[PDB]
RNA sequence: GGGCAAGUCUGGUCGCAGCAGCCGCGGUAAUUCCAGCUCCAAUAGCGUAUAUUAAAGUUGCUGCAGUUAAAAAGCUCGUA
RNA sequence: GAAACCAAAGUCUUUGGGUUCCGGGGGGAGUAUGGUUGCAAAGCUGAAACUUAAAGGAAUUGACGGAAGGGCACCACCAGG
RNA sequence: CAGACACCAUGGUGCACCUGACUCCU
């Protein structure tokens, strides 16, 4: 119910990870004496609750990215995959059923593709 | 506003602006005489009289001291 | 207007504005939007006009067009469907992309986390865009806004009409306004249509 | 009074100050009391550490 | 100035309305501008349908249900909180909650 | 009823170049309209405009520009011995620079300066600025 | 022994312009109608006769929850006497604070104001060429031009204002609210922005759209942004 | 704003609009003018002179500019398709 | 109300007292006076020192 | 004391005496008193009273306001 | 537009469609006074002396509620000692 | 949504107050 964590550990812990990510692990005392190796801590037990809360950062972000904490190499590394290619956006929609005012527009482009018909039971849309 | 507007109609406001005139509280009671009859000035600028009495008026709440008038 | 051929719209172009979806809009009425409409299908649903497309897909380009930079061109997209388009937008214009919140203050606001100096600004909904379109309003920025046939259009200059919402439409107008600026000013020049397909455009859709 | 505490205010901050504050406090234009305060930097008041950071007179 | 725009409820398109008591209170108010209420509810409700139902033998016949259509006065609208104090942002709203 | 059919007219095109309109329908269109209209054309105001006739009352379309400022009319009407005219430049027009007023003279209906340059009144129609 | 200083820094494209002489003068953004948010552009460009006015510092409060919660609510205007006027409102606890922060804030709301002629075609603009008027709150204030010599005949507001147009010779008819003198300025302030708004058959010659100096000088703007 | 002939009264000249035909101010925001590049003949590569259209807010906050300079770039050329 | 008792007339008047203050130079009259004020207060010394006052001012 | 120019004077007074058109002082460290002094103002005048004109677009012809501040008749026909 | 709000409570100082009705700070008071109707009840027309520098309107901000909706403390309860 | 709802009166007072400058001469 208490001592939950403020702005202060949070805050100190994002810029912790992004930075050393590799020499930041899961055990407490290893986090604990790199935040004495790489932190200056003005406590003890601040220091246990910012390396203690990497200890929880470093299980969410070694799950992939968490939500309020990210690192580039899992960033762009999305923008790697993100050179997904879905079409040629050509399917072949070449002649295929459309509308008939597409089809109308299609007629103003000079190409034509099949109609759809049938105003019945309206509203169509309905 | 609200008003009619015509090319006959000078003998309308002629009659509507003073009858509206007539609502004007400094306009009524100048023009009944009233401030003749029931003040004594309004009919002369300076009017000389008799002390009746001399009255000694302790103030009405603010201004707490005693005025001190004459009748 | 450059190579009249080509901008003339292509079967390329005219088989996309289908594939992306571009032709169709909303059912709601317009009374700044209802030019650009070609059609609307039974008990409506908008065809709109691709030439109205196309014509204003020129000239707002050419609004970008001979401005010597693109840094300050910032154009928007709050829609995660175009966040991936101005990122390829950013990666063939080299304009300024804009994804996600305004985060309101970037054009006002002295003191704030951020201060952005633009001339023309270019945005996937001007109702999805409205807080770009205040400060738009507020700092004397044009604006670029693709619309619906039920988008808002005050403050709203130069407008192409595109279905621009959801679907494909979106990544195929900042594929082909990319297209018509490298077409303008680029390697891809003398008013020649894109080799880059919208592959490398339409957004992430998770994969496996 | 506002002009002395532009200036030594300013002065003290001149020299350096992670906060200084002027209070001047008590009776002033007749029988009323009255409290001027003129506040430069940042002043904590947290805990331990508003008995160590400050200097006061 | 008007705290509501329309008082309760409008009366346009009307002259003037009959009115009616209240259901809990019998106080007079008209019927569009006082507080209606529909009432579908079961003749055997939850806490005897799971004696009723077992002894409802020869009873493959389905639940009744109850068919009340209430009118409040708006004093016992409120106090009772048929209807409430909402926001006059809120008052604009011309929206029953659901059931 | 339309008692002024020109103060019906000036509502709709103050209107209009409130909204930047182009474009009036006004009626019954009398002739009176028409040569305040004519009047305003030459001095640039606005356009040109194009009456459709009808057998009901006739209507006009006019294409107006956004060079005008207010047009007003003295409804009811009054009548000008020349000696009021300044007092209208006065009250009613904002200098003695620009600003024109419209009055149907004996001579025809004209503007203010003809009517000074004639010196034969009759009765003031309005104004334009 | 005590004394200010000055820096320029450029946070827009045009502050650049103005500090490294591409921008001379705010006639160029009144043209342009473009946005200033330094006030050190007007500093940049005239620097002298802008008259500060503290108008009234009027001590206005709100009520809280213990007690009460007051601010002087200071009107500082600026001009020089040349057809370009200012005004700065700042709330502040203080009085200086609000005279020195509405200061700041006159200077960058500085505006230009149309000064002509009453019936004069020539004479270096004395007045209005247009009967002009403004409201706040009821407060209607209405201008009308006088010829010279006559002076400006108005309430001790707005003569302070038309006085610092440079508008010598005007005549005043003000009906509303007799006391609020906040709202009177603040209506007197909406009549003399409406100078240039007033079109005058001298401004039917319309000009030719000039082209945006952000995108004229973007290659000049290259310092660390365009 | 001119005086007498050659003589110049106002401080400057405010600009305009060709949609309302209504004048830009002096510090109106939203009030604009817009660049659109004279793109070249079929030769290509566009030449340099963008063509100007100055837009008030008033147009913009009434949603006129689209038509507008529809009514400018479309109307005065130059542009494909029309 | 109804009251009229007279208290005390002048009863601040007679513990509040009065003297003159001769002319060492005189109190010019009119012509001389009026020429007096402008000269005396601006050329005696140009005013090239202070503010902040009133000619009476305390303040 | 402000409005309202020129006493955050000097003394006394202490909600008294008075003052104060109005807004207001005086209940003790009175800038409102009462005086001194100083200053301001006009000036052989100046001040008051009352009267009326403006200010007053608070009578609004120009040129008032009538949902909530005054002010659309209960509604309609209907003549002047 | 004072805001409240209002395509009307817009096209008003850039002041004018036409016609009718009504207000001139607050009272005294629709009382007096007379008219007037109505069977009456009462209805209608309609004051003064005197009283006053405020009355009023929206809106902001508090505070309050036998207004309503949230949270917490044994200086509050519970269970208790 | 979908179980049970009593009366409870009064009460009072002063201070929110109208401008700028920086020759500390270091």
């Amino acid at each position: 119910m208490g001592r939950v964590r403020t702005k202060t550990v949070k805050k100190a812990a994002r810029v912790i990870i992004e930075k050393y990510y590799t020499r930041l692990g899961n055990d407490f005392h290893t986090n604990k004496r790199v935040c004495e190796e790489i932190a200056i801590i003005p406590s003890k037990k601040l220091r246990n609750k910012i390396a203690g809360y990497v200890t929880h950062l470093m299980k969410r972000i070694q799950r992939g990215p968490v939500r309020g904490i990210s690192i580039k190499l899992q960033e762009e590394e999305r923008e790697r995959r993100d050179n997904y290619v879905p079409e040629v956006s050509a399917l072949d929609q070449e002649i295929i059923e459309v509308d008939p005012d597409t089809k109308e527009m299609l007629k103003l482009l000079d190409f034509g593709s099949l109609s759809n018909l049938q105003v019945t039971q309206p509203t169509v849309g309905m | 506003m609200g008003k009619c507007r015509g090319l006959r109609t000078a003998r309308k406001l002629r009659s509507h602006r003073r009858d509206q005139k007539w609502h004007d509280k400094q306009y009524k009671k100048a023009h009944l005489g009233t401030a003749l009859k029931a003040n004594p000035f309004g009919g002369a600028s300076h009017a000389k009289g008799i002390v009746l009495e001399k009255v000694g008026v302790e103030a009405k709440q603010p201004n707490s001291a005693i005025r001190k008038c004459v009748r | 207007s450059g190579a009249l051929d080509v901008l003339q719209m292509k079967e390329e172009d005219v088989l996309k504005f289908l594939a992306a979806g571009t032709h169709l809009g909303g059912t709601n009425l317009d009374f700044q939007m209802e030019q650009y409409i070609y059609k609307r299908k039974s008990d409506g649903i908008y065809i709109i006009n691709l030439k109205r497309t196309w014509e204003k897909l020129l000239l707002a380009a050419r609004a970008i067009v001979a401005i010597e930079n693109p840094a300050d061109v910032s154009v928007i997209s709050s829609r995660n469907t175009g966040q991936r388009a101005v990122l390829k937008f950013a990666a063939a214009t080299g304009a300024t992309p804009i994804a996600g919140r305004f985060t309101p203050g970037t054009f006002t606001n002295q003191i704030q986390a951020a201060f952005r100096e633009p001339r023309l600004l270019v945005v996937t909904d001007p109702r999805a865009d409205h807080q770009p379109l205040t400060e738009a309003s507020y700092v004397n920025l044009p604006t670029i806004a693709l619309c619906n046939t039920d988008s808002p259009l005050r403050y709203v200059d130069i407008a192409i009409p595109c279905n621009n919402k959801g679907a494909h439409s979106v990544g195929l107008m900042w594929w082909m306004l990319a297209r018509e600026v490298l077409r303008m000013r680029g390697t891809i020049s003398r008013e020649h249509p894109w080799e880059v397909m919208p592959d490398l455009y339409f957004y992430r859709d998770p994969e496996e | 009074v506002r002009r002395a505490c532009y200036g030594v205010l300013r002065f003290i901050m001149e020299s350096g100050a992670k906060g200084c504050e002027v209070v001047v406090s008590g009776k002033l234009r007749g029988q009323r009391a009255k409290s001027m305060k003129f506040v430069d930097g940042l002043m904590i008041h947290s805990g331990d550490p508003v008995n160590y950071y400050v200097d006061t007179a | 100035t008007k705290k509501r725009r329309n008082n309760g409820r409008a009366k346009k398109g009307r002259g003037h309305v009959q009115p009616i008591r209240c259901t809990n209170c019998a106080c007079c108010v008209p019927k569009d501008k006082a507080i209606k209420k529909f009432v579908i509810r079961n003749i055997v409700e939850a806490a005897a349908v799971r004696d009723i139902s077992e002894v409802s033998v020869f009873d493959a016949y389905v639940l009744p249900k109850l068919y009340v259509k209430l009118h409040y006065c708006v004093s016992c609208a409120i106090h009772s909180k048929v209807v409430r104090n909402r926001s006059r942002e809120a008052r604009k709203d011309r929206t029953p909650p659901p059931r | 009823v339309r008692m002024n059919v020109l103060a019906d007219a000036l509502k709709s095109i103050n209107n209009a170049e409130k909204r930047g309109k182009r474009q009036v329908l006004i009626r019954p269109c009398s002739k009176v309209i028409v040569r305040f209209l004519t009047v305003m054309m030459k001095h640039g105001y606005i356009g040109e405009f194009e009456i459709i006739d009808d057998h009901r009352a006739g209507k006009i379309v006019v294409n107006l520009t956004g060079r005008l400022n207010k047009c007003g009319v003295i409804s009811p009407r009054f009548d000008v011995q020349l000696k009021d005219l300044e007092k209208w430049q006065n009250n009613l027009l904002p200098s003695r620079q620009f600003g024109f007023i419209v009055l149907t003279t004996s001579a025809g209906i004209m503007d203010h300066e003809e009517a000074r340059r004639k010196h034969t009144g009759g009765k003031i129609l309005g104004f334009f600025f | 022994g005590k004394a200010g200083d000055k820096e320029w820094l450029p946070v827009t494209k045009l502050g650049r312009l103005v500090k490294d002489m591409k921008i001379k003068s705010l006639e160029e953004i009144y043209l342009f109608s473009l946005p200033i948010k330094e006030s050190e552009i007007i500093d940049f460009f005239l620097g002298a006769a802008l008259k500060d006015k503290v108008l009234k510092i009027m001590p206005v409060q709100k009520q809280t929850q213990a007690g009460q919660r007051t601010r002087f609510k200071a009107f500082v205007a600026i001009g020089d006497y040349n057809g370009h006027v200012g005004l700065g409102m700042k709330c502040s606890k203080e009085v200086a604070t609000a005279i020195r922060g509405a200061i700041i804030l006159a200077k960058l709301s500085i505006v230009p104001v149309r000064r002509g002629y009453w019936g004069n075609k020539i004479g270096k603009p004395h007045t209005v060429r247009c009967k002009v008027t403004g409201r706040c709150g009821s407060v209607l204030v209405r201008l009308i031009p006088a010829p010279r010599g006559t002076g400006i005949i108005s309430a001790p507001v707005p003569k302070k204002l038309l006085l610092m147009a440079g508008i010598d010779d005007c005549y005043t008819s003000a009906g509303g609210c007799t006391a609020t003198l906040g709202n009177f300025a603040k209506a007197t302030f909406d009549a003399i922005s409406k100078t240039y708004s007033y079109l005058t058959p001298d401004l039917w010659k319309e000009t030719v759209f000039t082209k945006s100096p952000y995108q004229e000088f973007t290659d000049h703007l290259v310092k660390t942004h365009t | 704003m001119q005086s007498n002939a050659g003589e110049f009264v106002d401080l400057y000249v405010p600009r305009k609009c060709s949609a309302s035909n209504r004048i830009i101010g002096a510090k109106d925001h939203a009030s604009i003018p817009m660049n659109v590049a004279e793109v070249d003949k079929v030769t290509g590569r566009f030449n340099g002179q963008s063509k100007t259209y100055a837009i008030c807010g008033a147009i913009r906050r009434m949603g006129e500019s689209d038509d507008s300079i529809l009514r400018l770039a479309k109307s005065h050329g130059i542009v494909s398709q029309n | 109300k109804v009251h009229g008792s007279l208290a005390r007339v002048g009863k601040v008047r007679g513990q509040t007292l009065k003297v003159a203050k001769q002319e060492k130079k005189k109190k010019r009259t009119g012509r001389a006076k009026r020429r007096m004020q402008y000269n005396r207060r601006f050329v005696n010394v140009v005013p090239t020192f202070g503010k902040k006052k009133g000619p009476n001012a305390n303040s």
